């Protein structure tokens, strides 16, 4: 068994089976698209004879976007919390406030409230080689995860709206659910989820493209097709087959395939 | 003595001792004869020894010899090439195509030789071992010139890897000799480049050299029946290439990539966008989570749009993003391709508002780009200048150091935008339609910004003054006084010469006189290097040299020339003053200043000798016994043949001189009892003549002034006892010919410890000519003391003794107890 | 087949292994024991310097300065590095980091000797080594000493001088420090590796670093080529070490094995030698004295600090503070805790839960941990008299080490101790032997000793054994334990510097592929065993022969079943006779002659097309196919 690194969240890698002259590789969530804290997915030219991939489907511009949205509700004064489940899009969405917030040098403060994200925190910071290669070279100026924009006590839904980028981590009826009640209720209150709202989520999963480099630069004789849209998977299959005119499969759910080789 | 080393070696035992004696001669020098002895003795005992090794070690010699540089390499040649036929061994082998690797560069001249090392080297390339293989390419490749390129490209489909490495390096090399290359090696590269290791494909640069070469031809593509252009084709094999995973790969596809400027610009737009593999590769570039491969991809952007401008045009926004990139370094480099590319381009509002936010972010040096950036910038809106006026003024109330940057901001503003700022004025000057507005608070930041702006616009435009009040005039007034670089709208030499050839024409007079002329020279001299900066080398060269005049005449007129010996007192003696201040005023002349040529240098030695006169009279004077007087006058006729050995082709323009007379008369002095040579000599210096100094074509005097310490305060650097407290060190040193070597940095503690410290060469940084920049951490400790004491620290410019350099600065240190 | 040895230190090897068709470079290993013979770099000139007296010299006293009867050289300390001249460094395209240690004068060779190969090594090691050559650079950097002597370097001047300075060797191979640049430089080319993680080189050599045990990213090396398999090892430790436990099972069945970092003064136990210590400083802290302890920021502070603070705990004596100074010193705590993987199961099993791997991230919250980067850095207002002092090198020819026992040096009341199996300290001691301050030489040595490399190799059994002749004899200072040696059933020889040796192995069969049409050509007959002959073309690329389609005749035909046979045929003008040479018949059928012969056979075959038919039938009915 070897693993090799995927990137779509830290601890995820790909995994590369061999046994004699056979060869599958099956790697689940990837992405070429490197993201903010972590490495993009690198593999060899490993040429297995079969590939298990996923098909469900301006990177930076959006996070322009973002933070500049951030920025003017901070400027002007008005709360804004950033309901989010994910561990890593809101670790990404951490650092992310942090370097902006130390860059522009203001003391706005910046706070996270579930003791989830304190024991998430303390193991990307455990974990640094998992991450991108800023972060690895900062660790040795100073640890790049520990800021001035720390936890939240919040007093407990009674230390009034501010200036204040908070994350809360409901579900679904889980986590501080109070806080919509202690703020809300008018434009200026305002509460951003993907007085307006935006869609701010991050695809950690890659397009269609990236499969297509990836599947390039690997090229095994037969590809395998799961976890994601039959409308996506088909339209892929169909690009692969237009492009390359190397098998492909599209098992379901249940599904038996047999692939003969040459040992 | 090749004896030595013949009986040596025969002498030491074959299989060890052989190659720890070989090695202990390697390491020391050897001379062209013994070159040429140790050569053939080497090849004497390559034939009678048969191990490996030992060969291998000899071929190793044979090569470090062959690149002696005054060696003549013939015969060795010849002898060389016959053990190559006789060679066997397939390391051994390749270490000698080494040595002929070395002849081949130390030679590359003879045709004859060159055709033979290329047939040998292509009748050793059959050999199996990929070594040689390599070495032999190598070979190739450098030696060529009008069949070797077809034999070569045959090579490029050999299975080790190494191989391919070694015949696409052959071929980049034979490419910098400049032959003309083939098209053929084009599809043979193309086939390279699915290799799967690393340095075939970083190497496979041999199709940028092509696509260079004959960017116009025409190429038919293998399946599709059009025809491309090797240009667009190459364009496209680097686009697809660079997804490759290997990041130096990356970065070298990306760095040769912006070398390309002759390719049609319409392609370059179809595939730089998102929406064949070849679609974003620019953008996949820039967003690759490596920051040197995003930096050579803003190289290649910069290269290209230098070269269009409507890929300029659609790049702008790729480029903004960049300067939202999380490394600082990338965020720069963007900036300044931005800055290097806006010639053309003209920004729109959420380009404008984008550019204007980064510029408030913290850091002083991307603020500074931004500046740069802004000064040549383009925009087509007067709200976009409204804007830019405002963000710059918030950053001039967040950070108002970079207030002159800012003004040269607004200067390039208004120069370059005069018709679009004048519709703002009445608001930037905030003038009422019929109340007069108060006189706005000159010399304050926002309101000089303004005025820079307002200005700078206002040269071209005749149309803009008259919107101006009474109180604009007069602080327009006052800015084109005090910042006429930003707001817009030889007698002394001949007299120096005169004055010093006053000097050489009235030093005859009697004793009275001549220090009276000297006096007012000297003080004259100092008037004019302070009076005028440009002329202060020589005018403090000069008066030193003046001084030291001075000073031996003075010594000569002193009471003690007409008083015996036993009745001398050395209390009241001058003479001894007087020669240690000329030795020390001779050293400043050779060393401090800059620019002296060897007719000074022989001239400021001759001073140094008479002092040397004087030391030996005054030191024969006051003593006694005649041992110490036989020593020094020993020691001073050694310093005298010095002197007149080191110059010997100077002698005849030194005419009555002291040097001069003390050669007419040296074997009398050499020959004549301590007591007569020392009153001839004292008699001679008295009646010696004053050399006419010459003036050097350009001089300038070195100094240095320490600014970290600053002129220093009462605030003491309060630490523990016994440790160590680091004190930084600035200083600005000019006109230093070799200041990592020369300029030491002293400090005084305040006793007789008087430490010394060598700064690290590394440390000194050179802004800009004739001029140094000297960063120092010194690090002092000491033991406790009862209060705050000032310590001294002092510039020392070193020489083969020192000198003191700069004003003394000190500082306060109060060592606390334990 | 060919190794090379450059290096005549013992746990500082420099290898070079001719393997096949690659050429791997085995470790760097800088011998740092040549800058004992120069004189010590203060961070403040001290006085008994600038007083100290010079030397004789019959050709001129400023070259050196003598105290305490040995001579030692007043210029900046020089770097022994390994006879690199021996082989050309830019033929070889591999090196092997195994430890950080090791790793140690990289950029002479990556720079100075043009090479242009790749390098191999671990995270850990990479950052650990960057840590180590940044901070020995800057000490080196902080108070830049000329080279003010080179004329006692002669061999002449050496025979003239005394002992401490004649037994060093190849003394003009020394070299001056280099510069962050180069290292900078040297940092650039070197490749990231995991540990059990097979490199393949050229498609022809299997290369695999696995865990050694000994510190925390060191490794030890395996060469293979399926038929052929090389083993290096370097520094490991089976005991209760901090990093990931020593792997044993890989290195069995290996042909040639290289064995290199054995314990310095193996006697030394080092549980024993850390409770010793620890007393030491107990009964220094009980006098109210103060504990210098020159150590690098390796796993020895690591472990050290460790058993320090538990051993205080248990006395209570926790009331002293705790100083750490190095230029990399809470970037290598740091370094320590992230690298948590690397490191034993009990590591692993303590950071699954979210508390961090080592406890002194707890002292330095709750402040009872201090480190500074320097003296000057604010450590100077912080500082205390009783505590105990980690910094600067074990060498004490640079670093804070030098400052702060300069200081400490006259008092008695203070103590020194010694924990890096490095260097005689002695020799190190010399340059500062008037002092009443109490020096302890207690190293504590953690790699494997003699009898546990012993029982390795009773363990594993490998065919041959390769080691510096160092092992090879007792240590010079007992001369007589004969226990202390290394004992191998094979000779295991062994070298000395620049001795150039040939590997004993000499497998002559290599893999090859096959593809299954080739396979199914064959049609094998039972004999007693299957026999089979093909015939394919080679192709081979990046060192990889492939057998893809586009042999002998061995037809033991018995007589007795070919008389039959030719019977049954009903061929016309059959024949037999008996007589001498054997027998011959003439048969006039086809004008055909067979004759049998001892040691020779004869066959004739007419061209007519019947003939070769019934003949190449005859023949297939007795074929074998070899
Ligand atoms: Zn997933
Ligand atoms: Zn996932």
């Amino acid at each position: 068994i070897k693993a090799y690194y995927a990137g779509h969240v830290l601890g995820a890698a790909m995994f590369q089976i061999k046994v004699g002259s056979e060869s599958v590789v099956y790697t689940g969530d990837y992405n070429m698209t490197p993201d903010r804290h972590l490495g993009a997915a690198w593999i060899d030219k490993c040429r297995p004879n079969l590939l298990i991939t996923q098909s469900t489907y301006s990177k930076r511009c959006r996070e322009r976007d973002f933070l500049k949205k951030v920025h003017e509700t901070v400027e002007r004064g008005g709360k804004v919390l950033i309901p989010v489940f994910a561990l890593g899009r809101a670790q990404e969405l951490c650092i992310l406030l942090e370097t902006f917030w130390e860059r522009m040098n203001l003391k706005v403060p910046i706070y996270f409230s579930t003791g989830l994200t304190e024991k998430a925190n303390h193991y990307y910071k455990l974990f640094i080689p998992w991450t991108n290669q800023k972060i690895r070279k900062t660790f040795v100026q100073r640890n790049m995860f520990e800021f001035k924009h720390i936890k939240a006590f919040d007093r407990a839904f009674a230390d009034n709206p501010g200036p204040m980028v908070v994350f809360a981590t409901p579900g679904h009826a889980g986590q501080s659910l109070q806080i919509f009640r202690k703020w809300a209720g008018n434009e200026k209150n305002m509460v951003i989820m993907p007085m307006q709202v935006e869609y701010m989520s991050f695809s950690a999963h890659a397009d269609a493209k990236g499969i297509m480099q990836l599947v390039g630069q690997a090229e095994p004789e037969s590809v395998l097709l799961v976890h994601g849209e039959a409308k996506k998977m088909e339209f892929l299959k169909q690009k692969i087959e237009q492009e390359l005119r190397v098998n492909c499969y599209m098992p379901a759910n249940g599904e038996t395939v047999t692939l003969p080789t040459s040992p | 003595k090749s004896a030595a080393l013949h009986i040596d070696l025969c002498k030491a035992t074959s299989p060890a001792d052989a190659l720890q004696y070989l090695l202990q001669f390697a390491r020391k020098p050897v001379e062209a004869e013994s070159v040429e002895g140790v050569v053939r003795i080497l090849l004497e005992h390559y034939y009678k020894e048969n191990d490996p090794s030992v060969r291998l070690k000899i071929a190793s010699l044979l090569g470090l010899l062959s690149k002696t540089a005054g060696f003549s390499p013939d015969c060795i040649m010849d002898d060389a090439i016959n053990i190559l036929q006789n060679e066997k061994s397939h390391q051994v082998l390749a270490q000698l195509l080494d040595t002929l690797l070395a002849i081949g560069t130390k030679l590359p001249e003879n045709q004859a030789i060159q055709m033979r090392l290329v047939d040998v080297a292509c009748k050793h390339l059959t050999d199996t071992s990929h070594g040689v293989r390599n070495k032999c390419l190598q070979l190739l490749g450098n030696l060529g010139s009008l069949d070797v390129q077809k034999i070569i490209g045959d090579y490029f489909s050999d299975q080790d890897p190494r191989v391919r490495t070694a015949a696409i390096k052959a071929m980049l090399q034979l490419h910098e000799r400049g032959l003309k290359l083939h098209q053929t090696i084009y599809n043979q590269a193309c086939k390279l480049l699915s290799d799967d290791y690393e340095q075939v494909r970083s190497a496979a640069q041999l199709i940028w050299v092509v696509s260079q070469l004959y960017p116009e031809s025409i190429v038919p593509i293998p399946s599709s029946n059009e025809e491309i252009r090797l240009v667009d084709d190459a364009f496209g094999k680097i686009c697809h290439m660079v997804s490759d995973g290997s990041w130096v790969v990356r970065v070298q596809a990306a760095k040769l990539l912006g070398s390309m400027e002759q390719v049609s610009s319409h392609f370059l737009e179809q595939t730089l966008d998102k929406k064949s593999g070849a679609c974003g590769a620019f953008v996949h570039g820039l967003e690759d989570e490596m920051y040197e491969v995003r930096i050579a991809a803003v190289e290649a952007l910069c290269m290209l749009a230098q070269s269009s401008p409507s890929f300029a045009e659609k790049c702008l926004d790729f480029l903004v993003d960049m300067f939202n990139d999380e490394i600082e370094e990338v965020r720069l480099q963007s900036i300044h391709t931005m800055r290097k590319i806006s010639n053309n381009i003209t920004l729109r509002e959420d380009q404008l508002d984008t550019v204007l936010a980064v510029l408030e972010d913290s850091s002083r040096d991307i603020r500074e780009a931004l500046h740069e950036l802004l000064c040549c910038t383009n925009v087509s809106t007067k709200e976009g200048i409204h804007l830019a006026l405002v963000e710059l003024l918030k950053n001039l109330t967040k950070y108002p150091t970079d207030r002159d940057s800012i003004w040269k901001c607004l200067k390039f503003l208004g120069s370059r935008h005069p018709t679009l700022v004048l519709p703002l004025v009445p608001e930037l000057l905030s003038t009422h339609p019929f109340f007069d507005t108060a006189e706005p608070d000159m010399d304050d930041p926002a309101y000089i910004a303004v005025l820079v702006l307002i200005f700078n616009a206002a040269k071209t435009c005749p149309t803009m003054p008259a919107l101006f009040s009474d109180h604009t005039f007069r602080h327009y007034a006052y800015l084109r006084d005090s910042l006429s670089h930003l707001v817009p709208a030889d007698p002394s030499q001949q007299f120096l010469q005169q004055s010093l050839e006053r000097v050489y024409s009235l030093q005859h007079l009697d004793p009275q006189g001549a220090q009276e002329l000297l006096e007012f020279t000297i003080r004259d001299l100092q008037r004019l290097g302070e009076l005028q900066s440009e002329l202060a080398g020589v005018a403090d060269f000069s008066a030193t040299y003046l001084r030291c005049q001075l000073l031996l005449i003075k010594a000569l007129q002193e009471k003690l020339w007409n008083v015996a010996a036993p009745l001398y007192l050395k209390q009241s003696d001058l003479a001894s003053a007087a020669a240690k201040q000329i030795m020390e005023e001779t050293y400043k002349m050779e060393f401090m200043y800059s620019g002296v040529e060897n007719k000074q240098v022989v001239i400021i030695h001759h001073m140094r000798l008479q002092a040397k006169a004087l030391q030996l009279i005054v030191t024969a004077r006051t003593t006694r016994g005649l041992d110490p007087l036989f020593g020094m006058c020993e020691k001073f006729l050694q310093e005298v043949d010095f002197f007149q050995r080191y110059f010997i082709a100077d002698l005849p323009h030194l005419q009555d001189s002291f040097v001069d007379k003390l050669l007419d008369l040296m074997p009398r002095l050499m020959t004549s009892k301590p007591a007569e040579v020392v009153k001839i000599l004292q008699t001679m210096l008295r009646q010696s003549a004053f050399l006419h100094l010459p003036l050097p074509e350009q001089i300038h005097k070195a100094s240095a002034t320490i600014i970290e310490p600053a002129g220093e305060s009462d605030n003491p650097l309060r630490f523990t006892s016994g440790l160590v407290v680091a004190l930084d060190v600035d200083a600005t040193l000019e006109h230093v010919q070799d200041p990592q070597n020369t300029v030491k940095v002293q400090v005084l503690y305040p006793d007789g410890q008087a430490q010394m410290i060598h700064p690290k060469p590394a440390d000194f940084r050179n802004p800009g000519p004739g001029r140094h920049r000297l960063i120092t951490q010194v690090y002092l400790s000491h033991t406790a003391w009862t209060e705050a004491c000032q310590v001294e620290v002092r510039l020392l410019l070193a020489y083969n003794g020192t000198i003191p350099f700069s004003k003394p600065v000190k500082v306060y240190i109060m060592p606390k107890p334990a | 087949m060919k190794l090379y040895c450059l290096s005549g230190h013992p746990t500082l090897p420099c290898n070079v292994l001719k393997f096949k068709s690659t050429t791997i470079m085995l470790d760097c290993g800088l011998d740092m024991t040549s800058t004992l013979n120069f004189l010590p770099l203060p961070l403040v000139q001290s006085p008994r310097l600038s007083n100290l007296p010079g030397w004789s010299l019959k050709d001129l006293d400023k070259e050196l300065k003598e105290c305490s009867g040995h001579v030692f050289v007043d210029s900046v300390p020089e770097f022994c590095l390994p006879e690199t001249e021996l082989i050309d460094l830019s033929t070889v395209d591999v090196i092997l980091i195994s430890n950080y240690h090791c790793m140690m004068a990289l950029p002479y060779i990556t720079e100075h000797t043009g090479f242009t190969g790749t390098v191999y090594a671990t995270e850990p090691t990479v950052q650990i080594g960057r840590l180590l050559m940044e901070e020995l650079v800057n000490f080196i950097e902080r108070v830049p000493k000329a080279q003010s002597a080179s004329l006692w370097k002669n061999k002449d001047i050496q025979r003239l001088l005394p002992s401490p300075l004649k037994d060093a060797v190849e003394v003009s191979t020394w070299r001056r420090c280099y510069t962050m640049q180069e290292v900078n430089s040297a940092l650039s080319k070197i490749q990231l590796v995991g540990y059990s993680q097979k490199i393949e080189l050229f498609g022809a050599v299997q290369v695999t670093p696995l865990s050694s045990g000994y510190a925390l990213g060191s490794s030890n090396w395996i060469i293979q080529s399926h038929y052929e398999k090389v083993s290096y090892v370097s520094g490991s430790s089976l005991l209760t070490t901090h990093p990931q436990p020593m792997d044993q099972a890989s290195l069995k069945n290996s042909d040639v094995l290289v064995l290199t970092g054995l314990t310095q003064i193996p006697t030394a136990n080092p549980d024993g030698m850390v409770g010793e210590f620890c007393s030491n400083l107990a009964l220094t802290v009980r006098n109210g004295g103060n504990v210098l302890v020159p150590c690098y920021p390796s796993g020895v502070i690591y472990d050290l600090l460790e058993c320090l603070y538990q051993y205080i705990d248990s006395a209570g004596l926790s009331s002293v503070p705790l100083y750490f100074i190095s230029p990399v010193a809470n970037s290598s705590l740091e370094f320590s805790q992230i690298f948590a993987e690397w490191l034993c199961h009990n590591k692993q099993s303590k950071v699954y839960l979210p508390e961090p791997p080592f406890p002194h991230a707890e002292l330095i919250q709750t402040n009872k941990l201090k480190h500074y980067p320097s003296i000057h850095g604010d450590f100077s207002n912080d500082f205390r008299q009783p505590c105990v002092v980690f910094t600067g090198h074990p060498s004490l020819r640079f670093g804070d080490v030098v400052h702060f026992m300069e200081l400490w040096g006259k008092s008695s009341l203070n103590t020194v101790i010694f924990t890096e199996p490095d260097f005689s300290y002695l020799e190190a001691l010399a340059p500062y032997q008037p002092l009443a301050m109490k020096c302890i030489y207690c190293p504590i040595d953690t790699r494997l000793n003699f009898i546990q490399v012993s029982k390795l190799l009773k363990e594993v059994q490998p065919l041959h054994v390769v080691c510096p002749e160092q092992y090879t004899q007792p240590p010079p200072a007992q001369s007589h334990r004969m226990d202390l040696m290394i004992d191998c059933q094979p000779p295991a020889m062994s070298y000395r510097r620049a001795e150039v040796l040939a590997l004993p192995f000499k497998r002559r069969y290599e893999k090859i592929e096959i593809m299954p049409e080739l396979a199914d050509s064959l049609v094998p007959m039972e004999i007693k065993i299957s026999l089979a002959t093909v015939s394919a073309v080679l192709h081979t690329k990046d060192n990889k022969h492939l057998l893809q389609p586009p042999p002998l005749l061995s037809g033991s035909i018995p007589v007795e079943q070919f008389v039959q046979t030719l019977e049954k045929h009903g061929f016309s003008d059959i024949k037999v006779e008996d007589t001498a040479k054997g027998h011959i018949v003439l048969l006039q059928e086809a004008e055909t002659l067979i004759q049998i012969e001892e040691d020779s056979t004869h066959i004739i075959c007419d061209n007519d097309e019947m003939l070769r038919v019934r003949l190449r039938d005859l023949v297939l009915k007795f074929l074998q196919k070899f």
